[PDB]
């Protein structure tokens, strides 16, 4: 198998037939946080939502940021983006904070009852209707039915990898967005501009010359 | 009997021979525990190797100065270098740190557990990661030639021949620093200087050495 | 056993006497892996021919058309070609040749046949020695040309770095420095210009120059291991 | 037989099965033969747009330097963007991606399910001949009688021009970002001068 540290002793509680199971194993647990099984399945739905939100979140900074070196899509910078769309929109920013409370925490709470009882939310008489597609899919944290339009969880061979690929880049979009606020809080401009200034220059222009990311030398 | 590094004391148990330039020296026993004692042997031997290597750069480097060529002294080529060309300094250290940590990090996890880089890990390389023995990592990226695997008695002259230069190039290096600190000027210019009055140039003249 | 340098000396246990032209001479024992010989049997095959290629040209290049200072020659013959497509052209070719004899190194009996025309295929050989069409025909026997042809590579390279030197501290060609060199045998030797002692040591001038402006992007010329001469 | 190396050791999973098998994956890209088949699927078809578009970029400079009067009298391959037609790009895209949507979702259906997409919906008698082939259609698609010959040289053949203009075109857009002209006259001014345009030569400005 692989290890993030070739020669490192693997954690004997990533290592059996139901955390070997898991998409994106690779015995990564300096501190040891996974040892009770139970947070290690709340835990892997942490990194699911967190990956998934990463990914939708980053993909907004970076996409808008890239095509407006390009003549479309005039978008200010994501630090800015706040203002200049509450100074385009309709509504003061707390209603518009409390509506998105609303229709987040139900749909929150949806999943969390989900977490706590699998086969939860899929009982009769619940919902209008939809009861009938809010089940699982034997596999905590991919649900199926209404997700997945477009039919690409049937198929069984592609499984792992369809997993896997979606935790890699989600793993990498998590590192990104943590890169986005200290090269905001470091250099002071857009990250499509860090990535111009660094290519422009690069054994001038990194975080060894920025005067903060490391004060001592 | 072995060559002792006192004639006639009996040297401890811990040390038999069987290292190479091994000659019973060790009076305050660091070396009692065998997992200790393997660590420093490669201990000993990286020490050595940088030492031989820095020493060459340190002789190699004040030949040239000597004669006329504008070479600086080694007190002076870090920040010369550094200056002159263009080179921002923290970033070379960055860099330096990339490279050595990857590859030391590489040779600890080796120490640790003595046969894993050979798995295939790395991009994909087998058998050329994989120790001979501890501190000697011979494969084909660091014994290119091929001098471990043939003649195995000179193999072992080899090896004795290296422990032997390496502590005399610590020593030597510790030389270069401890004079400098003394007189303040170049190594080789220090032995010219020797070489022209050897019986009124030396360290007993320098009134920093003793100060009687 | 034939002779052997050094006459009277033991040759190394792993030098017998299959080879042409080995007479035991490895003191640091670096033909102890047969992995490794072979490839350092190549190494000084292919020296030893590149260098008598070399040595021929420089001869005869000084022969023909004199006055032409072989050190400095890439300066000179700069031709409608340019440099550039020189270079490229050399890349390119020398690259392929390379690659396949290589190739027939590292997998031996793989790159007999010509690609393009696929009747012709090089017959069975021993490695280092293809035959063939690089070879049409034998003047004598082949075990005695090989040690001829390998005495006469190590005399060659030899000569090579002689002529490197040679044009270093003097600064003229080679048969100019043997004309140089028999109108004073006693006063200009390498003995008879530089010399050590504990006192002072004293080194030849370099005659050749510095960076070279060839075409406006200087060359870098340094003199090899200019610091430690005699 | 052949190799793209001669002598070196080709991947196991590779066996001459698909059109231009010369056994080069330095990678191990295609390990899995659901890749082995998506990525066949993928070479046919960038393979095909790469050659009507090389096509497309050489036949209009190629009748431009000739000296025809239709109003593409040789303006650019990348230049299409600026040109008065008859109706802005905005309803060009539109049309463009309906019909395409309709198309290759129809191609998907046939590759997912072969043997299912043969018919046609509305005039119910044409049908396509079984043989399906996912990626060679057939039928209509091969209108003027031709796949009589040992087919497998004519889809090496395919491979093989599919290959050289996928490259071709990278070369169009590479020469097109660094000499910024069109690629005749960069044909033009390297035989003019050989020796002296090289892109070693010009990458040195
Ligand atoms: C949750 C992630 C999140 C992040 C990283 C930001 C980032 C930012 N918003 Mg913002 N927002 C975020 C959520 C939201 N914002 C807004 C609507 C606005 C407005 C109207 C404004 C901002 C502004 C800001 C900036 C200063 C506010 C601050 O002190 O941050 C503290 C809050 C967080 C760090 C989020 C908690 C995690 C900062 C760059 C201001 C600005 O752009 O100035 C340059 C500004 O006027 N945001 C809404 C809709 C209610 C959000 C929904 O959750
Ligand atoms: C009166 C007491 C009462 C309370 C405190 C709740 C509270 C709740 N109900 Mg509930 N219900 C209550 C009565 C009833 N419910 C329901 C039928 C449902 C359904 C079908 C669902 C809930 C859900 C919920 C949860 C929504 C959580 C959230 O984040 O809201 C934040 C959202 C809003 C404040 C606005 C949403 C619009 C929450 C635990 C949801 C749930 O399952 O959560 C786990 C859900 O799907 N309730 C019926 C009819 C049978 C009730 C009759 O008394
Ligand atoms: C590979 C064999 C080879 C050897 C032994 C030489 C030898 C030499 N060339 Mg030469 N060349 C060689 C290949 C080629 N040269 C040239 C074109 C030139 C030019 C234009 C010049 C030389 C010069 C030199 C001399 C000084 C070079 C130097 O200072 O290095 C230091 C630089 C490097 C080591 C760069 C790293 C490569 C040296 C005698 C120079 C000279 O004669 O001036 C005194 C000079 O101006 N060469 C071309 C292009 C056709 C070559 C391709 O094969
Ligand atoms: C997929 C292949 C494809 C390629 C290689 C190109 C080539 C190009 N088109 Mg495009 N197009 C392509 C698809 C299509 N174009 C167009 C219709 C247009 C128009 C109207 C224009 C281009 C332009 C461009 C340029 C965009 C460069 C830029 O900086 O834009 C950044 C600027 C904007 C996006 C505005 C570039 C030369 C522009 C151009 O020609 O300028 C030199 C331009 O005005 N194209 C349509 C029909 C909808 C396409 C359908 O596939
Ligand atoms: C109302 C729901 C409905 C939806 C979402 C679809 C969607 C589809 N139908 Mg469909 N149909 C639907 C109802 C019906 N269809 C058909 C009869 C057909 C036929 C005969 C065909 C489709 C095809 C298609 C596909 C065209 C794909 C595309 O790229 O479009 C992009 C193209 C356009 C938007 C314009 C085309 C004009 C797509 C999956 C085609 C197919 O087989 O795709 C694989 C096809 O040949 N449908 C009938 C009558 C029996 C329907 C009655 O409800
Ligand atoms: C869930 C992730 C996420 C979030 C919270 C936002 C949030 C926002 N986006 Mg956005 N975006 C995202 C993903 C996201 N984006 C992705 C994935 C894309 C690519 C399709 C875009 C492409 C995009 C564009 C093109 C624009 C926004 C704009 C906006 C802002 C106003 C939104 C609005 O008025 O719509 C209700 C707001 C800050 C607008 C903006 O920047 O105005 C300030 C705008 O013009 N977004
Ligand atoms: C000069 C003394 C010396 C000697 C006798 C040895 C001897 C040995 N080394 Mg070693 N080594 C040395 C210096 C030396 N080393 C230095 C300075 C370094 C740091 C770069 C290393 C780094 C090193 C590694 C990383 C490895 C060895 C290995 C070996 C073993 C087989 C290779 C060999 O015999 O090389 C023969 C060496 C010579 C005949 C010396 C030639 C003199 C040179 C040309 C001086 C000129 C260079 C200078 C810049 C000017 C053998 C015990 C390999 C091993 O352990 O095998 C299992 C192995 O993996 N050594
Ligand atoms: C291109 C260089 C080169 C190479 C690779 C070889 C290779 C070989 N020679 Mg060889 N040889 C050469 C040049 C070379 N020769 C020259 C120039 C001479 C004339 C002096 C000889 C004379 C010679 C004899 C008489 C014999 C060999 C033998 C051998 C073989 C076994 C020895 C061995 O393992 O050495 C491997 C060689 C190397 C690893 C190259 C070492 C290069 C070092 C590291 C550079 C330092 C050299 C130093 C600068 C001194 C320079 C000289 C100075 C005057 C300029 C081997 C195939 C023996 C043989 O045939 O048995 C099979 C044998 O009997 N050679
Ligand atoms: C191209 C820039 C350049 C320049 C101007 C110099 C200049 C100098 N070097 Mg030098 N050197 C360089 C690059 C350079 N070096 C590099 C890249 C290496 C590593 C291969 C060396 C290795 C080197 C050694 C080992 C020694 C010198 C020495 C010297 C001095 C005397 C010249 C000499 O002996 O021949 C120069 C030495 C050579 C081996 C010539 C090879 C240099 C070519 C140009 C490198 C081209 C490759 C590069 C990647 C492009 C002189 C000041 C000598 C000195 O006085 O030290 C006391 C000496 O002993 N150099
Ligand atoms: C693993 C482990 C294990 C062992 O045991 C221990 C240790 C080691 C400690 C650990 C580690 C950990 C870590 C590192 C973590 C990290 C995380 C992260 C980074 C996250 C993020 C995460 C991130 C995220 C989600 C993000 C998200 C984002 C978003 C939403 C965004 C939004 C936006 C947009 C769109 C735009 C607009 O305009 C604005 C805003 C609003 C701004």
């Amino acid at each position: 198998r692989q290890s993030w540290l070739p020669g490192s002793q693997i954690p004997a509680h990533l290592d059996t037939p139901a955390a070997q199971a898991l998409a994106g194993n690779f015995g990564f647990d300096p501190l040891g946080l996974g040892k009770d099984p139970v947070a290690l399945r709340w835990y892997q739905q942490a990194e699911l939502i967190h990956c998934r939100t990463a990914m939708a979140g980053v993909a907004g900074i970076l996409i808008p940021g890239l095509l407006t070196k390009a003549g479309a899509l005039n978008v200010p910078e994501w630090y800015d983006a706040g203002k200049v769309a509450i100074e385009n929109s309709f509504a003061p920013w707390g209603s518009l904070l409390a509506v998105q409370l609303f229709l987040c925490g139900f749909v929150e709470a949806k999943r969390w009852q989900d977490i706590r009882k699998p086969g939860s939310q899929g009982e009769p008489g619940s919902f209008l209707g939809f009861e009938a597609s809010l089940k699982g899919t034997s596999e905590l944290g991919y649900p199926g039915g209404p997700f997945d339009p477009l039919g690409l969880s049937k198929e069984a061979d592609k499984w792992a990898d369809w997993k896997l690929k979606e935790v890699k880049n989600g793993r990498l979009a998590m590192l990104a967005f943590l890169g986005f606020v200290a090269q905001k809080y470091a250099t002071g401009a857009g990250p499509v501009d860090n990535l111009a200034a660094h290519l422009k220059d690069p054994w001038h222009v990194n975080y060894a010359t920025n005067g903060v990311s490391l004060p001592f030398l | 009997v072995r060559p002792v590094w006192f004639p006639g004391n009996p040297p401890p148990a811990h040390l038999d021979g069987s290292l190479a330039g091994d000659y019973g020296f060790d009076p305050l026993f660091l070396g009692q525990e065998p997992q200790t004692l393997k660590w420093y042997v490669q201990a000993e031997l990286v020490h050595g190797r940088f030492a031989m290597l820095g020493a060459a750069g340190i002789i190699l480097t004040s030949i040239g100065a000597k004669v006329g060529l504008g070479f600086p002294e080694w007190y002076d080529a870090g920040k010369v270098v550094v200056e002159k060309n263009n080179i921002d300094f923290p970033t070379l250290m960055v860099i330096q740190f990339y490279l050595m940590g990857w590859a030391e990090t590489k040779r600890w996890y080796d120490f640790k557990n003595p046969g894993s880089q050979a798995d295939g890990s790395f991009l994909g390389f087998t058998e050329e990661f994989k120790g001979l023995e501890n501190g000697y990592p011979g494969g084909r990226f660091f014994d290119p030639m091929g001098l471990s695997r043939g003649d195995a008695a000179k193999y072992q002259e080899y090896k004795q021949k290296e422990v032997k230069n390496g502590r005399l190039a610590m020593i030597a290096c510790l030389g270069f620093a401890a004079q400098y600190a003394a007189t303040g000027k170049g190594p080789l210019d220090n032995l010219a200087d020797h070489l022209a009055d050897p019986n009124h140039v030396n360290f007993a003249t320098n009134g920093v050495s003793n100060p009687i | 056993s034939r002779p052997l340098w050094l006459p009277g000396s033991t040759p190394p246990a792993h030098l017998k006497g299959d080879l042409p032209g080995d007479f035991g001479f490895d003191p640091l024992g670096l033909g102890a892996n047969a992995e490794s010989l072979k490839w350092f049997k190549e190494s000084e095959l292919v020296h030893s021919r590149w260098a008598m290629a070399a040595v021929a040209g420089i001869l005869v290049q000084e022969i023909v058309r004199p006055d032409v200072f072989w050190y400095n020659a890439g300066k000179e013959v700069e031709s409608p070609l340019g440099p550039l497509g020189l270079l490229a052209v050399e890349f390119f070719l020398m690259h392929w040749v390379e690659v396949r004899r290589w190739q027939d190194l590292r997998k031996p009996g793989s790159v007999d046949q010509d690609p393009i025309f696929s009747q012709y295929k090089l017959p069975p050989h021993e490695v280092g020695y293809p035959g063939g069409v690089f070879a049409p025909f034998i003047p004598g026997d082949l075990a005695e040309l090989k040690v001829k042809e390998i005495k006469n590579g190590r005399l060659a390279m030899l000569a090579f770095v002689g002529f490197v030197m040679a044009a270093q501290v003097t600064g003229k060609g080679p048969i100019a420095a043997l004309q140089e060199h028999l109108a004073d045998p006693w006063g200009t030797t390498i003995f008879s210009k530089a010399a050590v002692v504990p006192g002072q040591a004293v080194a030849p001038p370099c005659k050749i120059p510095a960076s070279v402006s060839y075409k406006g992007i200087e060359i870098p010329t340094p003199c090899f291991l200019q610091g430690l001469w005699p | 037989l052949p190799s793209w190396m001669p002598g070196a050791d080709l991947p196991g999973y590779l066996n001459g099965t698909l059109p231009g098998d010369f056994g080069f994956d330095p990678l191990y890209l295609g390990q899995d033969p659901v890749k082995l088949k998506w990525y066949a699927q993928a070479e046919l078809m960038n393979a095909r747009f790469a050659m009507l578009a090389v096509a497309g970029i050489l036949v209009p400079e190629l009748l431009s330097n000739i000296g025809f009067s239709w109003p593409g009298a040789g303006v650019a391959w990348y230049d299409a963007g600026k040109f008065e037609y008859f109706a802005p790009a905005s309803s060009l895209f539109g049309v463009q991606m309906l019909l395409f949507a309709w198309v290759e979702i129809r191609r998907y259906q046939d590759f997912v399910k072969p043997g299912s997409a043969n018919q046609d919906p509305i005039f119910t008698n044409n049908k396509l001949p079984d043989g399906n082939e996912p990626g060679y259609p057939g039928g209509i698609f091969d209108p003027f009688g031709w796949s009589k010959g040992d087919i497998k040289s004519l889809k090496l053949k395919e491979i093989k021009n599919g290959r050289l203009a996928m490259l071709a075109f990278a070369g169009f857009i590479g020469q097109a970002y660094t000499t910024g002209t069109t690629p005749l006259k960069n044909l033009s001014t390297h035989l003019a001068d050989p020796w002296s345009t090289t892109v070693w030569q010009n990458d040195l400005a």
